[PDB]
RNA sequence: UAGGUCAGCAUCAGUUUUCGGGGGCGGAAAAAGAAUAAGGGAAGGUGGCUGUUUAUAGCCCUUGUUGUAAUACGUCCACUGGGGACUGAGGACUGCGGCUUGCCAAGGAUGCUGACAUAAUGGU
RNA sequence: UCUAGUGGGCCAUUUUUGGUAAGCAGAACUGGCGAUGCGGGAUGAACCGAACGUGAGGUUAAGGUGCCGGAAUGUACGCUCAUCAGACACCAGAAAAGGUGUUAGUUCGAACUAGCCCUGAAAAUGGAUGGCGCUUAAGCGUACUACCCAUACCUCACCGUCUGGGUUA
RNA sequence: CCAAGACGUUGCAUUCUUCGAUGUCGGCUCUUCCUAUCAUACCGAAUUCGGUAAGCGU
RNA sequence: UAUGUAUAAAAAUAGAGUCCUGUAUCGUAGAAGAUGGGCGAUGGUUGAACGGAAGUGUUUUGACUUGUCCAUGAAAUUCCAGAAUCCAUUGCAUACGACUUUAA
């Protein structure tokens, strides 16, 4: 069964904030393996999706998707931030979201 | 953008022809109208329908040219029918391709 | 950086410190004790013990000979043990001195004319036997403590301590 | 102790742009410096910190304040070179090496012969 | 980093607030941490002094029905519990929906003495506290506080070691015998130029 | 803290024990413990492993008693029941003496030695509601209050 | 990130003086803006000149001969306290004179809570010969067969599966 | 031929961010160091017997040669290779430029495609 | 030229008068508040930064990066063990003198001089470095990079005002 | 704190709020807290004085 | 909220049973995993005892073989998506509820 996620693995942490002003426009998506600025840069441009499940199927489908883009890195450990085509939930923290391949550079 | 460019030997592609694949080639049908689907639609197309034999002479010509190398370095017939992907404790940004 | 003090191991069977714990055996008995209580590198070579302290200040280094101290003490503990011999002082009322479980807990009574008889346990180790009594044991800090615990239970309390001479007291300590 | 800080000691350098390097300590600086050199040409001689190196069980005689030229040749007179591999920590060491420049058709090869080593679990009954 | 469905954190040796602060942003990450052996966490400063700031806790209460006031809780798991919980916004819903992720306990339960459990080395006394510095048992703490189940829980430790002792025998069997199969395939030195 | 892992009870178990059960003995089919009978009658060994079990893990029995509350001038005809605990001995001389002792009688002679100092226990006379001079014992204000 | 600097300069020529006398002082400071800036500050007390009346002749900075070469560097300062009188003299062992000054600054203020306006160096001179060295934990490191374990081991990925060995 | 909604890439423009390379110049025309010739020196004293001066280890100081050495740092290139993000205002032609009359990244985005033509996007 | 409102002021820096003192009374210069949001000081009219049309992107100030909380459980060298330590200006308050506390220094074993800690130190609902907690700190002193974000700055789009240049086709 | 406990020395009115109203002393009653301790407990100094101590009483 | 829902010694840290963490081990090739065949192995995956600390389990006693070669098939998804209560009764209780009783 080990034959598929093309993607990795991350968590919804925050949106980007001070103490007492958040900016729900770009959020804080914190991947897993990802320890740097540096090793964010690979991880710069990648498609970041959100996956949910709703009861009406929609295109007779019961999953729906939240897509969006890794502009920049986030601090010295390795949180990027993304721009989602529809802002993600507030109450999407500490979800989990996925990383695709692409558009790929390597 | 979608494709990943893996450091496996290269394959011996000189001896076929590829002037004949073009974007007229790929291109699909115009429609021109909103009218669309049907589930005879889909029992359309298919396989089975359309795909027509000259399509079909050139996959089987360009195929059997790539067979020989394809056979000549080991483990490359198994390498190509298998399936790339990532399991646990992989990070992509670290292996090599 | 480095300081280093020797001593010499004597005629004992074994003086295992695995694990930071001295377990000392010769041929008077085996006393075991933890010296993990100070990172001391305890290095043994034969007949000769090591101490050595490395990039410690002046309250580090003065446990160096506190438990090289230790050791030896130890080592003489468990190679012909500690005897204290305790003389009782009587005024007018005699002190009367109760053992039990082969000395192993003393009872004192009339002390001082007092009714409350006085029961102290000794600590594990120590053997008391009889105006003397002599405690002897492997422990010399068990057999001190024990001195010391009997000396405390034997006290006079709000009376003049010129004229109220009575008690018990150590007369001597040695192996 | 087995490893002690001392003159000669062969260390083994953990961070910094020369992670992964040899090094000798040919003088001690202080308690939390010391001065190292390497015969090898891309390693100069540097005074580094004790904390971004780790010690090596292998001890090489050395003078006090060697030049390097001196450190080179008692480096090869007493071969520590392929002495430090002879050790298993220095062979899981180039293994994770080779295994981080793995391609992903060397991964796929060896995933296949791992899987032609584990077809055998026979054990005696 | 790396996320698993549910960690399980042996908290033998660590650090009151510095497993407590892990623990905390982990919650928050979304993540399920059960945190077993809280009997068993260490605090810096020597317990003299950490039992007077318990007595010092013990002493805020309500002047009117003390059944309002603060409620101070003896056990092990349930001190590090109060830690992570002015760690986390609790009374908030997310960091409300963010304790029932924690799951702490005193000894290792059923259900997880059968489970890998981590450490965090961010957390370990060892590589924390300069040698020398008095420290304190949580577990030696609740026991003078209140805490009336210490010697229960030591013995049935003690049993549970004696079992997973012998599970680890056994598998040390095992592995020795699949050691030994192992160097007799040839494949195990083709191999070898790969790095495995 | 202490948990209960199981409950043995007799294989016979008197009408007014059975009372305890039913706030409407009179209505009920009286089919408590009926169960319970067939299955000791027909197996004892799922008993028999219940006892084992006690014996081996738990470390404190307790036996459940019933008053013969119809033998005192009453007119109440529920049986009262408790857990005594059975202290002395070990676990499994316990768990022997509960069982040979099912459905029979213990007297109170055999416990108590006409001179131990016991505690009673019981819940007192009740009152009502009352003020705090009846309630507490405050002082009575003077005789001009308002 | 200091930079020992020598600074050459002398007042602007005047009728009374023609030939005006050149002051040169050896002075470590960040940049050369700051070395310029202690260069008047100690001309400015000493000499009566200005920097409004003088001028900076040559700045020049001043690299370690011997860099590889360990050393022992002796440095007399005059510290500057809540009372501000005391005269220091201090031994740091260090390969070069402007790693020496820094070890000072900083042993300076974690020990006597002494800042970089209230430290002035007078005097930093290197001790060749061991017997000259008064300073015992300096003479320790001149031990001939000196040797020490390795201390404060200490060694993100949280969660680590096994125990840490923290040891040899 | 032209047009609805949302997307993906390409080539551009404006703004910015982040990695890398080549080169010039400057400093004690870096300091060092290496190899190779000399002189001198002592040790925290190596071989030789606690003591001495390169031997069966070496180090330091001074000077020459390789050397017009390299590297680091500072600085500049109207030198150059990538990765990411937001933005597309204006609406025939005018201009300033480059190229070679047409072309062009030069006075603000176009090109090639696909999916859906949906409650998709958007509104409440 | 005509006219409105005002003709109770208050706070901070520095200088200062009367006063035992005061969140006291009275002045002088400048800046603020009143009339003014915003980021930081946990919180606060005048403290620190910065002054505000609607938005997008980038970068910063003061302040910060263990968790609450966006951002290094960073790097280097040290000091500190406190039986109710310490923790950032304004500011939420403490002293002389002391210590078989400890780390350093200065001078002839001794006297000292300096930092940290402790003692001096002594209240009333339960309770506040903001909380949790923190001890090779997540404390204190100093240096060094990386990072976080204001309505501030920068490029751009749009709105309005003002300003200047065109317009008989 | 200092040495001849003297001498010294260091510490523990204003008018800001309320005048479209905050019920104004004492006793009685009842509760709780502080310790700067009268008694009780525990030691220590020559019926006399201190240390821990606010549990209980007063 | 999953995409491999993979991993069970206890310990000390001036030591542990080779160490210098798991970037490791276990698993991983096949229409989201097809239909056949030859060799090799006799392994591998899957449809009664033990465990009470929260025993939710562990252990043991018909398909599927990628151990190794070979042959068909995929597409035009032609570029990302049987009880209790009321009514009744009791006074061990009681403002009223409630409580303790009795009631076929």
């Amino acid at each position: 069964a080990q034959g598929h996620r093309l993607y990795v693995k991350a968590k919804h942490l925050s949106f980007q904030r001070s103490k007492h002003v958040i900016h729900p426009g770009t959020s804080i998506v914190k991947i897993e393996g990802c320890d740097s600025k540096e090793e964010a840069q690979f991880y710069l441009g990648k498609r970041v999706c959100y996956v949910y499940k709703s009861s009406k199927a929609v295109r007779g489908s019961k999953i729906r998707v939240i897509w969006g883009t890794i502009a920049r890195p986030h601090g010295n450990s390795g949180a990027v931030r993304a721009r989602f085509v529809h802002n993600l939930p507030a109450k999407t923290f500490g979800s989990s979201l996925r990383v695709m391949l692409y558009p790929s550079n390597i | 953008r979608y494709v990943i460019a893996t450091s496996a030997p290269k394959i011996d592609v000189s001896g076929v022809s590829v002037e004949k694949f073009t974007k007229a080639y790929f291109a699909k049908q115009k429609r021109s109208g909103p009218v669309k689907k049907d589930e005879a639609f889909f029992a359309e197309n298919a396989p089975k329908n359309a795909l027509p034999a000259e399509r079909i002479a050139d996959q089987k010509a360009v195929d059997a040219k790539l067979l020989p190398a394809i056979k000549a370095i080991p483990n490359m017939k198994e390498y190509l029918a298998a399936s790339f992907a990532l399991s646990n404790g992989d990070r992509p940004h670290l292996m090599k391709f | 950086i480095y300081k280093d003090e020797t001593l010499t191991i004597p005629k004992g069977v074994t003086v295992d410190i695995k694990a930071r714990n001295v377990t000392v055996t010769g041929p008077r008995g085996t006393l075991k004790q933890n010296l993990r209580h100070v990172d001391i590198e305890m290095k043994k070579q034969g007949n000769t013990i090591k101490f050595i302290v490395w990039h410690g200040s002046r309250k580090h280094n003065a446990c160096i000979r506190s438990v090289y101290s230790i050791i030896n003490n130890m080592i003489i503990g468990v190679t012909q043990g500690f005897r204290y011999k305790m003389r009782l002082v009587y005024a007018h009322f005699p002190i009367n001195i109760n053992l039990t479980e082969n000395g192993t807990v003393v009872e004192i009574r009339n002390f001082l004319g007092e009714r409350i008889t006085r029961v102290i346990k000794c600590l594990p180790g120590v053997t008391v036997s009889i105006d003397e009594i002599i405690l002897e044991g492997n422990s010399l800090e068990n057999v001190s403590q024990s001195a010391a615990n009997i000396k405390q239970i034997c006290n006079v309390r709000n009376k003049d301590i010129r004229k109220f001479l009575d008690g018990i007291y150590v007369s001597e300590r040695g192996n | 102790f087995k490893r002690y800080v001392e003159v000669g000691r062969v260390v083994l350098v953990t961070k910094g742009e020369y992670t992964g390097k040899l090094a000798v300590i040919v003088d001690i600086v202080d308690h939390k410096r010391a001065l190292i050199d390497s015969p090898c040409s891309e390693f100069p001689r540097q005074v580094i910190r004790y904390g971004s190196v780790v010690l090596t069980h292998i001890v090489m005689k050395l003078p006090r304040g060697a030049r390097s030229g001196i450190v080179a040749k008692k480096w090869k007179a007493q071969d520590v070179c392929n002495k430090w591999a002879s050790s298993a920590w220095a062979k899981k060491l180039e293994a994770k090496k080779v295994r981080s420049q793995l391609n992903d058709f060397d991964r796929f090869a060896v995933m296949r012969l791992k899987k032609q080593r584990r077809e055998q679990v026979n054990v005696a009954v | 980093s790396e996320f698993q469905k549910v960690v399980v954190i042996d908290a033998k040796g660590h650090l009151l607030g510095r497993l407590a602060s892990v623990v905390a942003k982990q919650l928050l990450g979304g993540q399920k941490v059960v945190v077993v052996r809280c009997e068993e966490l260490n605090i810096s400063g020597h317990f003299f002094r950490n039992k007077l700031k318990y007595l010092a806790y013990l002493r805020k209460a309500c002047r009117y029905n003390p059944s309002r006031g603060a409620f101070h809780f003896r056990a092990p798991s349930r001190i590090f519990q109060k830690a992570v919980r002015g760690m986390l916004p609790h009374k908030t819903a997310r960091g409300q929906a963010a304790l029932e992720h924690l799951q702490a306990v005193e000894g290792i339960p059923p259900p997880f003495d059968k489970q890998k459990r981590v450490v965090v080395p961010a957390a370990l006394r060892v590589l924390r506290l300069k040698p020398g510095r008095k420290y304190c048992t949580v577990g030696r703490l609740s026991s003078e506080v209140g805490w009336k189940y210490n010697d229960i829980v030591a013995k049935l430790e003690e049993r549970r070691k004696v079992k997973s002792a012998a599970f680890y025998q056994a598998k040390l069997a095992k592995q020795k015998k699949i050691a030994s199969a192992k160097e007799a395939s040839p494949v195990n030195q083709k191999l070898s130029q790969f790095g495995y | 803290g202490l948990r209960s892992l199981t409950t043995v009870w007799a294989e016979h178990l008197s009408e007014e024990v059975k009372r305890r059960f039913y706030k409407n003995w009179f209505k009920s089919k009286k089919k408590a413990f009926t169960k319970y009978a067939k299955k000791y009658a027909e197996s004892t060994q799922s008993i028999n492993r219940e006892l084992e079990r006690i014996k081996k893990y738990c470390s404190v029995v307790r036996v459940l008693a019933h008053t013969q509350i119809r033998k005192t001038p009453l007119a109440q005809k529920k049986a009262h029941l408790m857990e005594i605990q059975v202290n002395g001995g070990s676990v499994a001389d316990k768990v022997e003496w509960a069982r040979e002792h099912f459905e029979k009688t213990v007297d109170i002679k055999s416990t108590f030695e006409q001179n131990e100092m016991i505690d009673v226990i019981g819940v007192t006379r009740g009152k009502g509601n009352e003020g705090t001079t009846a309630r507490w014992g405050t002082k009575r204000l003077p005789r001009k209050t308002h | 990130a200091l930079k020992e600097y020598q600074v050459v300069g002398r007042k602007v020529p005047t009728e009374h003086e023609p030939v005006p006398k050149l002051f040169r002082m050896r002075l470590f400071a960040p940049n050369e803006s700051v070395a310029k800036s202690r260069y008047w500050y100690f001309l400015k007390m000493i000499n009566k000149v200005k920097k409004a009346t003088g001028e900076i002749v040559a700045i020049n900075e001043i690299s370690e001969p011997k860099p590889l070469k360990a050393k022992v560097f002796g440095i007399w300062i005059r510290y500057d306290s809540r009372s501000g009188t005391h005269n220091m003299y201090k031994e740091f062992r260090d390969t070069t004179r402007v790693g020496a000054v820094e070890a000072m600054y900083a042993d300076m203020a974690a020990r006597h809570r002494a800042r970089f306006r209230s430290i002035r160096i007078l005097k930093v001179v290197e001790v060749e010969k061991k017997e000259d060295v008064r300073r015992n934990y300096v003479k320790q490191l001149l031990n001939p067969h000196l040797k020490f374990p390795l201390p404060h081991r200490r060694t993100k990925k949280v969660f680590a599966p096994h125990r840490p060995s923290t040891f040899y």
